């Protein structure tokens, strides 16, 4: 009986493959970007990736390859997940809609074999005869291409090399055939079998077994018009093809590994190879023409391009164009140019994107003190390292405070008809008018001519022809640039109001009740043209000429009152076309016509807060999509607002909305403020590009955020940030850095460029004594960072070969002080382990740093929280608690030494603590007896940890070294001593992600109890929550009946993925459910969505309810 | 050393 929730707060943003190809037409160049259990598929343009289609699957793409066999018209895509499932799949495009469907899928493990040495590696054949897989040592599985075989059956062939590095199969070769790299005792070497699949054997390769270096890592299979094949390894390049054999080795390469390649050029002439560093490459292979005979090949050279993010994936596109898929770093579009530029670069980055890179540590921080949560992560590593700031939501920048309780309305206002900038905020009120001139920042109300103080204005745009209108409760007035008075003046041939007001730059479309006018602002007289009579009281009106129309506006749209309905129309006719009909007993507040790109969009709010939204036509216009959210509980007012190139659309509620752009879709983010009542753009010569925003009481004017859901603020630190901590006393953050470097040959380390550590405001090193006793080297730091600035203030470096790997902000003891201790580690290649430490005390002051206190010890301090007002460390394998002096020094009190290694700790306010390496989680208390520790609990399980939380009292998070979660708890059972001195696995299920950093906090506010923010190596931000048996129960249901509606895409099984799994077991998932399936539901059809129930009580849109309630934890 | 494998694993692969 537990019962978690969790979902992603964010995706994973790191890129694990890329690919090219023609996927999406037989004419279409397309990247597939492989995230982790994301796959992202584009359209290269001139402009570069045209977004097309995001999907998600139910594993983790190990291996993805797009292959085009013989009759079919375009590139079908080869994907192998970690748990072994393969796929193959086609792009469907019902002309509108997409589709990504399963030709053929089956799963591939083997109850024998242990995965191999280099992992999971997935190839295929030129001829696409066949697949090719090494999925264990031993063992050589092969997936033959035939039309059949859409269980992809598959037969083993026994492998008598057990040790292979890469693989590939070779071009031009009759048979299909592999080359392989593989290491024995004595060296590693290159090897060749054709495959006959006909006999389920191998046979003997074209060429002998020649060799290869002792660090041979790749094997490149250059393409038919040269054949044969390239091996990449450390400080040297070679080729190999029959008897022929070429080998480089330019200095160059030897400062760095080539960790990935990728052919820019169909014949082969030319590769791109990627570095540990970042250096790009460009690997040149000098062809040779001679008559009567094909070519051959002179030589190979390489030639440094420059530098890009650590690339872990490389792909050529157009023309120069380099997409540089990253997994340490922020991923990028990059050109190649014939040209270098000024130190010298051939290589110029045109676009990057956004990796939360390897969280490696991170914590919770409303830095602007409100009641959210921003995070800050440790990211990247070496060069790649950054902070990231994470803010949830769209935030605006507050300029004035005028207290006016009734604001109705308002409406923009330029007093000088040349200046695009406004001086008047004439503004509808409780039954009345105020005006609004401003002496540039300053606010006065005075009269303007023509328009009513004692009346209710319900409009105020800019009227074209030198003139400025004010719809009032009555009727529409006139007021000119030139006269600038009572210009002309409308009214309603019978003394009764306007209900419903309208107006662009040119129209005038008002309403009386059921009532229809029109009106224009003609040069200095408003004109009257048609009349329309409605079923009902209009409720809403909108008009503006869209595209194709200066001024004058095509069709229309409107929402009635008894028949809540929203309704497609025409101009001075009033020709009704198609309508909808919505539900309930509450009418529209609101209607709107828009545009952004390539599709003209009618959107409808209600007085509940929820909204309809749907795509109208220029040309035609009729029906779309229908859909429901909740926005405010208010009535929502929608606007449009002046931004970036793509001007979009603001909801006013209880809750203010953005709506923006996705794809050629439209963002649904939260606006960070109280409450916005009306809204509108503006631009004053003292407010420019600002926006004007009234709330129950208070006129604001501001910029704008970014737009998605999550802002992200990198502070680039150029080395790599370990641990975080903030020190709000301090004003600022504590950061445990590294920083490589190499030897000299006074023998001493220089570094290879400048860090954060180097470039430090000021600094200082240790001078501690308690010990005495090319290559590359870590230096450690602390580094103080401002808490608004993100400046470095100081820097204070550690020992020679001090690793610092603990840090906390706390006070101690009686002592009134915050200090920042820091655990260390004297850390040494040869050792298996380090023997010696040190816990160190320091103060940072006014602008200060002093090494308060140091602690030695003999182990690598792994953690170490604060426990109550004492320090519990953590020491390679011992764990213990110091108490802190007056005389103000770290004496020990007590430790537990029952630890394989002790990784991680967390405390449960009272005297209870928790964790392990290879052992799963123990749980101890501080017995305030003779002060020591009674190792309360263990977990007897083979879980090799890798993060630690306590949800509560008596519930135990838990994540480790195989992408699973799990719960413990303490088992209430009778012969409480054996029954008792173990805790049960309550909770199971496969994230699918590593997880370095579990913290208490959320990202949101100011049905679930706690949340538990999760950082992983991926750059996935996830949230754990707990629940009720009856929720969990309800969610459980849903899950199962979801299961069956929802396409997975490979043809996945749910549960077969999130299935607790290790190379030594795999149970189904307990006490734990993925809102990002349950959240699937409302990407769902209303048919599919009625399926899913059939069955206190039970209900068809009460769920899509429920569903949105969660949606908003995070 | 183990706690450079450690380091390394949470940059993972």
């Amino acid at each position: 009986m537990s019962y978690n929730y969790v979902v992603t707060a964010q995706k994973p943003t790191a890129v694990n493959g890329c690919v090219t190809g023609h996927f999406t037409s037989a004419e279409d160049l397309n990247l597939l970007i492989a995230k982790n259990t994301r796959l992202e598929i584009y359209v290269v343009t001139a402009e570069g990736l045209r977004p097309v289609k995001e999907v998600g699957m139910y594993g983790k793409i190990a291996v993805m390859e797009l292959f085009r066999p013989k009759g079919e018209s375009k590139d079908l895509l080869f994907i192998l997940t970690a748990k072994y499932n393969a796929c193959i799949l086609e792009y469907k495009q019902s002309g509108e809609s997409i589709d990504i469907i399963t030709r053929a899928h089956g799963n591939v493990q083997d109850r024998i074999g242990r995965p191999s040495e280099t992992g999971i590696i997935g190839i295929i054949d030129p001829e696409c005869r066949m697949i090719g897989l090494r999925l264990y040592d031993g063992l050589f599985k092969v997936i033959p291409l035939d039309r059949d075989n859409k269980e992809l059956k598959a037969f083993n062939i026994r492998l008598e090399e057990l040790h292979v590095i890469d693989v590939k199969f070779l071009y031009g070769c009759q048979a299909p055939t592999i080359c392989f790299v593989y290491q024995d005792p004595q060296g590693r070497h290159v090897k060749t079998y054709e495959v006959s699949l006909r006999e389920k054997e191998f046979n003997k390769g074209p060429w002998k077994q020649e060799n290869v270096e002792a660090e041979a890592s790749m094997v490149i299979a250059v393409p038919e018009p040269f054949g044969g094949a390239i091996i990449i390894g450390q400080e040297s390049i070679t080729y190999h093809n029959g008897d022929k054999y070429l080998a480089i080795a330019p200095p160059i390469i030897k400062q760095s590994t080539i960790v990935c390649h990728n052919r820019v050029d169909p014949n082969g002439s030319r590769y791109l190879l990627g570095d540990m560093e970042g250096r790009l490459f460009m690997l040149l292979l000098e062809k040779e023409e001679q008559m009567d005979g094909t070519v051959t090949l002179k030589d190979l050279r390489v030639e440094l391009l420059g530098e890009t993010s650590i690339a872990e994936c490389l792909t050529y596109l157009d023309n120069g164009v380099v997409f540089v898929g990253s997994r340490l770093g922020d991923s990028q579009l990059v050109k190649l140019n014939v040209d270098s530029n000024e130190q010298g670069s051939y290589v110029v980055a045109m676009e990057t994107f956004t990796n939360l890179g390897p969280i490696v540590d991170m914590c919770v921080v409303d830095l602007e003190r409100q009641g959210q949560g921003q995070l800050v992560t440790c990211s990247g590593a070496f060069k790649e390292g950054s902070l990231r700031i994470i803010r949830n939501g769209i935030g605006i920048h507050e300029h004035a405070s005028i207290d006016l309780p009734g604001i109705k309305g308002l409406w923009p206002l330029r007093s000088d008809p040349n200046r695009e900038t406004y001086d008047t905020l004439v503004l509808s009120f409780v039954g009345q008018t105020r005006v609004l001139m401003l002496n540039g920042e300053e606010v006065e109300e005075t009269e303007l001519m023509g328009f009513v103080d004692d009346q209710q204005t319900f409009f105020c745009g800019n009227v074209a022809h030198q003139q400025l209108i004010q719809i009032t409760s009555a009727s529409v007035r006139l007021v000119s640039q030139e006269p600038k008075a009572l210009v002309s003046e409308w009214k309603e041939p019978q003394a009764k109001n306007i209900s419903v007001a309208s107006c662009n730059s040119s129209q005038v479309v008002v309403a009386v009740g059921r009532a229809l006018y029109y009106l224009q602002i003609h040069p200095q007289e408003l004109r009257q043209i048609s009349h329309t009579e409605m079923e009902h009281e209009v409720a809403c009106l909108d008009i503006t000429p869209l595209g194709d129309s200066n001024g004058l506006s095509p069709l229309c749209a409107i929402g009635l009152w008894t028949d809540i309905s929203a309704r497609i129309l025409k101009l001075p006719s009033f020709e009704l076309l198609h309508k909808e009909m919505l539900g309930g007993e509450i009418i529209p507040r609101s209607i709107l016509m828009t545009t952004f790109e390539s599709s003209h969009y009618l959107l409808c709010a209600l007085g509940d807060g929820a909204l309809f939204y749907f795509g109208l036509n220029i040309e035609t216009g009729l029906l779309s999509d229908r859909k429901k959210v909740t926005l405010g509980t208010q009535p929502t007012v929608l606007r449009t607002f002046r931004s970036l190139s793509t001007t979009n659309v603001f909801a006013c509620s209880d809750r203010p909305t953005v709506i923006y752009s996705s794809n050629h879709k439209l963002v649904f983010s939260n606006v960070n403020l109280k409450e916005v009542n009306y809204m509108c753009p503006l631009n004053s010569d003292g407010y420019p590009d600002s926006l004007a925003l009234a709330n129950n009481s208070t006129l604001t004017i501001g910029t704008i955020d970014e737009i998605q859901k999550l802002h992200i603020r990198t502070v680039p630190l150029y080395e790599s940030p370990r641990k975080i901590c903030y020190q709000e006393v301090s004003q600022c953050f504590g950061v445990l850095s590294s920083r490589i470097e190499v030897q000299d040959t006074s023998g001493g380390t220089t570094a290879l460029r400048p860090s954060a550590s180097t470039q430090a405001l000021s600094s200082s090193v240790s001078s501690s004594k308690l010990f005495s006793s090319g290559e590359e080297v870590e230096v450690h730091n602390l580094l103080i960072i401002d808490q608004h600035t993100f400046e470095v203030l100081h820097a204070h470096q550690f020992l020679q070969n001090e690793y610092a790997l603990s840090l906390v902000s706390c006070k101690l003891g009686k002592d009134p002080n915050t200090y920042f201790i820091v655990g260390t580690a004297m850390v040494y290649p040869e050792e298996a382990e380090p023997k010696q430490g040190r816990i160190v005390v320091f103060q940072y002051s006014d602008g200060k740093l002093q090494t308060v206190a140091e602690k030695e010890v003999k182990g690598a301090v792994y953690s170490m929280v604060e426990f109550n007002g004492k320090l519990l460390a953590s020491i390679n394998s011992t764990v213990r608690l110091y108490e802190w002096t007056t005389e103000k020094d770290v004496r020990t009190e007590c430790n537990h030494y029952n630890n394989i290694m002790a990784l991680y700790l967390k405390t449960k306010g009272d005297f209870i603590l928790v964790g392990d390496l290879m052992r799963s989680v123990l749980l101890l208390a501080y017995k305030p007896m003779e002060g020591n520790f009674e190792e309360i609990a263990r977990d007897f399980n083979p879980n090799w940890m890798s993060a630690v939380e306590i949800l509560d009292d008596d519930n135990f998070l838990g994540a480790e070294n195989a992408f699973n979660l799990f719960v413990c708890q303490k088992d209430s059972a009778a012969t409480t001593d054996e029954e008792r001195q173990h805790l049960q696995e309550v909770g199971l299920f496969h994230l699918g992600e590593f997880v370095n950093v579990f913290c208490h906090g959320s990202l949101v506010m100011q049905p679930t109890q706690g949340s538990v923010l999760f950082g992983t190596v991926n750059g996935m931000i996830g949230l754990v929550t707990s629940l009720s048996e009856s929720w969990y129960n309800l969610l459980l249901d849903m899950q199962n009946r979801l299961n069956k509606v929802i396409k997975s895409v490979g043809k996945i099984e749910h549960s077969f993925w999130r299935s607790f799994h290790t190379e030594r077991k795999t149970e189904p998932a307990t006490g734990f459910i993925d809102g990002d399936l349950i959240e699937s539901f409302l990407d769902i059809s209303r048919p599919k969505m009625q399926e899913v129930v059939a069955n206190r009580e039970a209900t068809a849109d009460d769920l899509i309810k429920v569903v949105e309630e969660l949606t908003r934890i995070h | 050393n183990i706690t450079r494998d450690l380091i390394r694993r949470q940059i993972k692969e």
